[PDB]
């Protein structure tokens, strides 16, 4: 809003000036000196006030260029950040992006955006693989973690312990290629169902 | 070749490293109106004032060119207000990174990358300065953009995704590319059990792209240009 | 208020020289504070402590060195859902000038050396 | 004054392009660098993986960590598997064979893995699917109750 504000004052202000003129008003020029005398004035302060629209009508299409990159940045923020959910790191706001909610504004819009951002954290042992009879098993979703007692499955995003079953890993490999594996036991549920049958 | 029965999947990959050189900010520079026309004379001001507000026109609008420059810049060199650092005690597993990590030894903090980033493009300012175009320099110096660079290189290879997105989570780089390798599409049982051979590609690699920028002084020329 | 010139020594002239040229009014610290209002060549300023406005080199913000280890490893066990505000332009104000009234309005002479 | 006006609105012009620059590298800086953009030729040849800033005068330089596949081989493939009589259709991956033994893998990488229960799922039935193929599915708790 300033820049239009200043640049409608600078506009009007130039009228003021002489421009190389005897005087900014045309009454005063035209009433006293002779007309072919006079039409030098006028040509010289036609082509000062030209100059001066000329230079206004080339700053609006330089400020038309910005306007015009904001708001397809706006579009390009209405499309992901609104209607959808944009995975885009730092397009969105900062932290893991949700939901857009939009507001209307004088002027353009004002986005409020919803987050998702850690709080607290806390130190664990972590292993890339666990090795059981010989071959090596992988996280399917998550990574290894350990409170220095037993080894759990957890995803990155929070922590939800669990015990290491057969559906949240994958057996691949073996246990002599994979560096910093450990050893431990792989809970099979099967076996005290079939106990008890 | 198409057939609706035949299948093609890559049995071996490679990893190759590029370079892309995308201008931030040029030199902010702001001439006055009335020494352009002359110094140390009333006939340039009176008919110079004549005209009007030209030069505070084209003065403030030279000003907001060096304003925004500045700003350009620092929506893009610092994306965070933490600091990062990296530790003495390098086990990356397997991958050597020496070559674009900050050199401690040196006067100014710049890696063996940005070494040779400087020597490649061509006091000049203080000549600007002789014939009345004022160069006003940077708010972020050369030390301070290259720790800008520095943090966020010690931060994808200690916290990796996490500290862009909140607050900086650690978690080793072995780990790392294998959610890396997880979110394109490709089971981390290509990263743990060829992890020896990519650490070989990847060192390799990092050498073909210094020895490009040192042979090849052309590829800046997107800089060079401006 | 602290003066400043640009690209200058001090001449004529709390007289301190910065990168930027000759600063006058303000005090050196040697200690780094988060920056207010920004100068250039990683010197800003500042309104603090009988108080008196302060020049100091930039601080790029907390220096914290974050452990890194081979089984070590750091889970969030507890999150916080933030609203951040982000303000992008538009529309700006529609014009239309004319060129007859605008350079030479009520002027016969001048509206026919314009046409 | 007019040569002046011509430098500073070619000034103008080029703070537009620099606009326009500084800003695709601030987007570039925040999806290559800080997270993982799955974006195509966005942050670069090939499938993204990392992207490491350096300081460089009046402007910045990435490089860009890719993972782009090299050697391949031509294998034969089809849609799903009939067994039973319902169709067996791949819940992650491709299915692929030498011209011996039907395989199942995925399109990233080759890893040669067997027709069990959990890497497929059951949907639908055997007529519907055009290029489906005959092949016996293994069943892994068949030979446990057998030992049982």
């Amino acid at each position: 809003v300033n820049q239009n504000a200043q640049a409608l004052n600078t506009l009007v202000k130039q009228l003021s000036s002489n421009f190389g003129a005897i005087s900014s008003v045309l009454n005063d020029i035209l009433s006293r000196l002779d007309p072919p005398e006079a039409e030098v004035q006028i040509d010289r302060l036609i082509t000062g006030r030209l100059q001066s629209l000329q230079t206004y009508v080339t700053q609006q299409l330089i400020r038309a260029a910005e306007i015009r990159a904001s708001a397809n940045l706006a579009a390009t923020k209405m499309s992901e950040c609104v209607l959808g959910q944009s995975k885009r790191v730092d397009f969105c706001g900062k932290g893991y992006h949700l939901m857009s909610f939009p507001q209307s504004a004088p002027h353009g819009v004002v986005f409020l955006h919803v987050t998702y951002v850690p709080a607290q954290e806390k130190n664990f042992t972590t292993a890339p693989a666990i090795c059981h009879d010989g071959k090596a098993h992988f996280p399917r979703e998550g990574v290894f973690v350990s409170n220095g007692t037993h080894w759990f499955v957890t995803q990155r995003n929070f922590y939800e312990p669990q015990i290491i079953t057969t559906d949240n890993t994958f057996v691949s490999g073996n246990c002599d290629v994979v560096i910093g594996i450990v050893n431990n036991t792989v809970y099979d549920p099967l076996q005290p169902e079939l106990d008890s049958f | 070749a198409y057939s609706n029965n035949s299948i093609a999947i890559p049995t071996n990959f490679t990893i190759s490293v590029t370079t892309e050189i995308l201008p931030v900010s040029m030199t902010k520079t702001s001439v006055d109106c009335t020494m352009y026309i002359c110094g140390d004379s009333t006939e340039c001001s009176n008919l110079l004032l004549q005209y009007g507000s030209f030069c505070t026109q084209l003065n403030r609008a030279l000003t907001g060119i060096a304003v925004e420059q500045d700003k350009n810049t620092q929506e893009v060199f610092a994306q965070v207000k933490q600091i990062y650092k990296t530790p003495p005690i390098k086990d990356f597993g397997g991958f050597n990174f020496s070559q674009i990590l900050p050199d401690p030894s040196k006067p100014s903090k710049r890696s063996f990358i940005e070494d040779l980033l400087f020597n490649k493009v061509t006091d000049l300012i203080c000549a600007q300065k002789f014939n009345g175009l004022t160069v006003l320099p940077p708010l972020l110096t050369d030390e301070m953009i290259a720790q800008y660079t520095s943090a966020l290189l010690a931060g994808t290879i200690t916290s990796g995704w996490t500290f862009g997105a909140g607050a900086a989570l650690q978690i080793p780089f072995a780990m790392q590319m294998a959610y890396r390798f997880n979110g394109i599409g490709v089971t981390q049982n290509v990263l743990y059990e060829n992890q020896k051979l990519i650490a070989n590609q990847f060192n390799s690699a990092i050498g073909k792209i210094q020895d490009s920028l040192s042979s090849t002084a052309s590829a800046l020329g997107k800089l060079q240009d401006v | 208020v602290a003066v400043l010139y640009q690209g200058v020594n001090c001449t004529e002239v709390n007289v301190f020289q910065t990168r930027a040229g000759c600063l006058i009014g303000a005090e050196h610290v040697n200690n780094s504070y988060e920056c207010d209002i920004p100068i250039g060549a990683g010197i800003c300023a500042s309104y603090q402590t009988s108080q008196s406005i302060i020049a100091y080199t930039m601080s790029l913000g907390v220096e914290n060195s974050v452990a890194y280890s081979n089984n070590s490893i750091a889970i969030p066990t507890n999150f916080t859902i933030s609203v951040t505000t982000e303000i992008l332009p538009v529309s700006m104000t529609k014009t239309s000038v004319d060129c007859t009234m605008y350079i030479c309005g009520d002027s016969t002479e001048c509206s026919n050396l314009l046409l």
